């Protein structure tokens, strides 16, 4: 199995999620 | 080894492509949600509504900024905003808190932004068209308008004021 | 060189590209300090006296960095690479035609740019009215790609003619879908330029409809950014694997990515028009959904590319969960640039994804968030990729060799560049979250955004870091250019091998049905843009131009 690749996409997902959920919080705060 | 590695890489890329797909969908579902809620007031009415940028300051709801605020419901007001070079009329905009505010904003020269600081109201203003957004101010006080679209040299200093009345 | 005359044409497309990057970039560290609330424009005006405004610099910067350099590079890569893979010669007549069209269009557009005559920024939205030389010069420049489109479709068919019943070779499949995708994408701006922009600027018509022009623009607008990204992807896909010490893990996976970029690059452009009036929300919701889709191929790329590297690193003795990372050829800048670029691409697309979600766009639209986001995209991943090509393309093209020291200087530029772009990306995202508008000379209204004092320091720092990186790249570029050793010119391009697993012959063949996909892609454009455009042309309402500078 490709642990490194999986690792990288793990960082990718978390980033996307922190980014997305973050702005969505801010959207609802300004709403 | 190469035979084995290829088998696993592809096997796992697929899982990821499904997971990423799912996450993308869940986002879509969460965008749809907001579409169903009062916070979607800020999306511009996609209705075309042409006006004439040359005469707008002489005739119409933009010619007299002292009359730009008009009650349209028991708890809803329409405000007629001219974003221009370089500022906004009226100054300030005054509305009561808790009322639904239908912003009808147009330009007489170039394109400006109408971004109400501390809010979701962020809408391009194009000369020749009325841009319509809806917001209900929750906290009373003084909010700032910033022009966030390049409108010539006077851009950095182009601001306005909305004053929400307790 | 008298046998590979494609080398000289490719060379010119690169150098002019890099020239444009340098001139455009000079303005960057100045915009950086600006967003750090520090005013260094005085200094620059002494240094470059034609510069009349912060905004004149911002026009040059975007036009020269984002339009000129990126495309030249696209042209330099996506003609030559397929030409070498197929071991076949381009239509040299055409190949030169395209270069002259680009060089001539650029010189013409540069004249009013440098003359403070078309200070409208690279998006050039009406009713701000620039000098006709800008739009014509712009048009002729962009049309140069149509000649590249031809050349490569030419090469393609000739190969197929000589090799029927064979699947299109990888690089060539990527290149062909690339161009075909660009053609569709290019129609929007052509239309805008021809139907609207040119006549107006020439004075044939009195005004232009700002909404229709924004709509036609953002047709081309978005997929142009994939046209920018793809040549870098081509390199990351069909070369980086070898420079990293391994192979590309999947031929078909790479093709799928690219096929997806043909189908999904153009029909998504309201995402730039989320704050525009007169465009139905339902269509915005559509375009947002479709935009989200076009993220897939990059998401797919993320994995294909990462896995390729893990494999590369394991072959070099990497053991562990991290071992392979340290095992990679980090002393080699041709390898480093793109990898670093892909790294910053994580947070990059992460912001892209947010931007794409409709209502969330109102949180960040037209604020410093945006620039902060996209510098990871174009000003980093693409720019870096093109930078590390100095170390493998340039020697390939000119015989001239990369000294040991020059290599080390390369690592420096690349690294400091990547770091500057990170640092600036923090400051700008953060600042956009504080409502600081993009496209503003904010350092001239220094008491306007006090809450943004923290991120501003990152901006400033990024400014000086990136000034040092740029300076270093200038020195270095000219140290390579103004240096011929024999085997360095004739030795092959580091095209990677592909890992051995039965591929999907069934899919690779399907994907090879290019005529079909091209039509599909086009139908999508008609379906996604068609209705809105019909309604918009039905109710055109032109308005007077303005010159507010
Ligand atoms: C190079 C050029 C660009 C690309 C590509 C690009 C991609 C996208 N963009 Fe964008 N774009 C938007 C959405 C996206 C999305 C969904 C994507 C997608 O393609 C994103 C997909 C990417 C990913 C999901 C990341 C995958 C990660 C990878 C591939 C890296 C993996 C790392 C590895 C493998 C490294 C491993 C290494 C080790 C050794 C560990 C939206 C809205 O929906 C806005 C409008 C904002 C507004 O309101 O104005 C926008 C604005 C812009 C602007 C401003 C235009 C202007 O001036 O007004 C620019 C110039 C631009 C450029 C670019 N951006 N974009
Ligand atoms: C020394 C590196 C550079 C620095 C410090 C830098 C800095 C800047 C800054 C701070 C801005 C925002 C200015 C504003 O919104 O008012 C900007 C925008 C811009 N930059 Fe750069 N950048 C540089 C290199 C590049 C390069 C390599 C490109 C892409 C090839 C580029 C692409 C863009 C584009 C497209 C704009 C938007 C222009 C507009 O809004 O009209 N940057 N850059
Ligand atoms: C590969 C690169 C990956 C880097 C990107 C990771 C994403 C975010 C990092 C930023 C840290 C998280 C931000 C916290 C949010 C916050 O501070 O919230 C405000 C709140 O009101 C309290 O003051
Ligand atoms: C390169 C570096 C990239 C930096 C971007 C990092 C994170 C963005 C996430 C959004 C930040 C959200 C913080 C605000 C928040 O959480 O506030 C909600 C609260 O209810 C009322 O303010
Ligand atoms: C196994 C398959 C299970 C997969 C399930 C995915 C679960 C994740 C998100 C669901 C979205 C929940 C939508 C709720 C929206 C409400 C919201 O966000 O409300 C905040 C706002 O302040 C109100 O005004
Ligand atoms: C982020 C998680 C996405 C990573 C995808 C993990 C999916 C698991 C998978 O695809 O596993 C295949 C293997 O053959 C089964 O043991
Ligand atoms: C990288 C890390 C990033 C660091 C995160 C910083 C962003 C924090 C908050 C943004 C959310 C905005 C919330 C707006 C509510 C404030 C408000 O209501 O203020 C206006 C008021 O009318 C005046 O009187
Ligand atoms: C505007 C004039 C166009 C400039 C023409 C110069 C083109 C020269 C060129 O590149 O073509 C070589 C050709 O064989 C001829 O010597
Ligand atoms: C072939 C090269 C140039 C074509 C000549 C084009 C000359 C057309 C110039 C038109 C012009 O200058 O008109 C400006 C007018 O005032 C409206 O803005
Ligand atoms: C390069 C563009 C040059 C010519 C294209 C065709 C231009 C033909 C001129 C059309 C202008 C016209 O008919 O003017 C409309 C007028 O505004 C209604 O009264
Ligand atoms: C790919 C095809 C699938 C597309 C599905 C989207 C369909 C309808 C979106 C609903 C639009 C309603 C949004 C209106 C918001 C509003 O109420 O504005 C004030
Ligand atoms: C605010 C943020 C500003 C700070 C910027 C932080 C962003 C990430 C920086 C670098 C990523 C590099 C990660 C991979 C490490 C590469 C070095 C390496 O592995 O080198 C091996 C060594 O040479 C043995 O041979
Ligand atoms: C904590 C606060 C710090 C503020 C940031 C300071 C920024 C730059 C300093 C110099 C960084 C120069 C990095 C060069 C790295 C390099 O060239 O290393 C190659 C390496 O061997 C693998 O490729
Ligand atoms: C990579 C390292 C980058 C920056 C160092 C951290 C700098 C952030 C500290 C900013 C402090 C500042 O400028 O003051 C804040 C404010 O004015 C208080 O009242
Ligand atoms: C050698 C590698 C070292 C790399 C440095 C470490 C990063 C920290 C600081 C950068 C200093 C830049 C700050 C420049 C002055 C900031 C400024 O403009 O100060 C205003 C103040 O914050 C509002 O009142
Ligand atoms: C290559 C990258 C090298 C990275 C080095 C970072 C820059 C300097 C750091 C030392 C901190 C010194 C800051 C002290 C002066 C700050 C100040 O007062 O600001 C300037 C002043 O206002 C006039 O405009
Ligand atoms: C030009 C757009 C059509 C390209 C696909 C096509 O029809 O290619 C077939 C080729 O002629 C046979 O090898
Ligand atoms: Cu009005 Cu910028
Ligand atoms: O434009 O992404
Ligand atoms: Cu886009």
């Amino acid at each position: 199995k490709p642990k490194g690749a999986l690792a990288v996409i793990l960082v990718l997902t978390l980033t996307i999620l922190v980014f997305w959920l973050g702005v969505y919080a801010v959207f609802f705060a300004r709403g | 080894d190469e035979h084995k590695a290829h088998k696993a890489i592809l096997a796992y890329e697929k899982g990821w492509l499904a997971f990423s797909l799912a996450m993308l969908f869940v986002f879509i579902a969460l965008i749809a949600y907001t579409l169903a809620t009062h916070t979607a007031g800020v999306i511009p009415a996609g209705k075309l509504e042409r006006v004439d940028p040359t005469t707008v300051r002489q005739e119409g709801p933009w010619a007299d900024p002292a009359q730009a605020v008009v009650q349209t419901g028991p708890n809803q007001y329409t405000v007629y905003v001219l974003a221009f070079a370089f500022g906004y009329q009226p100054n300030p905009i005054e509305v009561p808190q808790g009322a639904e505010i239908v912003f009808k904003i147009t330009s007489p020269d170039v394109i400006h932004g109408f971004h109400v600081e501390g809010t979701n109201i962020n809408v391009e203003v194009l000369p020749g068209e009325v841009s319509t957004v809806r917001y209900t101010f929750k906290r009373p006080g003084e909010y700032r308008i910033i022009c966030n679209q390049y409108c010539g040299l006077g851009h950095q200093n182009m601001f306005g004021t909305i004053v929400v009345k307790e | 060189y008298e046998a590979y005359p494609e080398k000289k044409a490719t060379l010119y497309f690169l150098v002019l590209g890099f020239l444009a990057l340098i001139v455009g970039s000079l303005f960057g560290p100045f915009q950086a300090l600006n967003y750090g609330n520090v005013d260094a424009y005085p200094l620059l005006k002494r240094l470059l006296p034609f510069v009349q405004s912060y905004y004149q610099g911002l026009t040059l910067h975007g036009v020269l960095n984002a339009i000129v350099f990126t495309q030249l590079f696209a042209q330099a890569i996506m003609v030559y690479l397929p030409a070498r893979e197929l071991n076949m010669r381009p239509n040299m007549g055409l190949m030169w035609l395209s270069w002259w069209m680009a060089f001539i269009g650029l010189v013409v557009f540069a004249l009013p740019l440098l003359a403070n005559e078309a200070t409208v920024l690279y998006t050039f939205y009406p009713p701000l009215k620039g000098h006709w030389a800008f739009y014509l010069g712009a048009s002729v420049f962009v049309l140069s790609t149509w000649v590249s489109i031809y050349i490569v479709l030419d090469l393609w068919r000739r190969w197929k003619a000589a090799n029927p019943g064979k699947v299109t070779p990888l690089v060539t499949y990527m290149a062909v879908v690339f161009w075909l995708m660009w053609f569709l994408a290019s129609l929007g701006l052509v239309l805008e330029a021809v139907l609207f922009l040119l006549p107006w600027s020439f004075g044939l018509v009195e005004g232009v409809d700002p909404l229709v022009a924004r709509t036609l623009f953002w047709w081309t607008g978005h997929p142009i950014m994939y046209f920018w990204l793809l040549p870098a992807y081509a390199i990351i896909y069909t070369i980086l694997p070898k420079q990293a010490g391994g192979k590309l893990v999947s031929d078909p996976m790479a093709r799928l990515a690219f096929l997806l970029f043909l189908l999904l690059s153009t029909p998504v452009g309201f995402h730039h028009q989320f704050a525009d009036p007169g465009i139905d929300p339902t269509w915005k919701m559509i375009h947002s959904v479709l935009t989200l889709f076009v993220a897939v191929p990059s998401l797919m790329t993320a994995f294909t590319v990462a896995a390729s590297l893990e494999f590369a690193g394991r072959l070099r003795g990497g053991r562990g969960l991290f071992g392979w990372i340290r095992a990679l050829p980090w002393d080699n800048p041709a390898f480093v640039a793109p990898v670093l670029g892909l790294l910053g691409f994580i947070p990059g697309g992460a912001g892209g994804i947010v931007n794409a979600s409709f209502t969330l766009d109102y949180v960040v639209h037209n604020t410093a968030w945006v620039p902060g986001h996209f510098h990871l995209q174009v000003a980093s991943l693409v720019t870096l990729t093109a930078m590390g090509s100095l170390y493998w393309l340039l020697p390939n093209l000119t015989g001239k060799p990369i000294s040991d020291a020059q290599r080390r200087l390369g690592l420096a530029v690349v690294w400091l560049w990547f770091l500057g772009m990170m640092i600036m990306a923090v400051g700008l995202h953060w600042a956009g979250l504080l409502n600081v508008p993009r496209r503003a000379y904010i350092a001239q209204v220094p008491d306007a955004y006090p809450h943004a004092a923290v991120p501003m320091v990152f901006n400033v720092l990024a400014g000086i870091v990136l000034l040092v990186a740029l300076l270093l790249f200038i020195y270095g570029l000219f140290s390579v250019l103004l240096s011929r050793k024999p085997e360095l010119a004739e030795a092959p391009l580091p095209f990677a091998e592909v890992i051995s697993g039965p591929e999907d012959r069934r899919l690779v063949l399907a994907m090879d049905r290019i005529g079909f996909w091209f039509a599909v892609a086009a139908i999508l454009v008609v379906l996604a843009y068609g209705p809105t455009l019909v309604q918009l042309f039905g109710h055109l309402n032109p308005v007077p131009g303005w010159r507010l500078w």
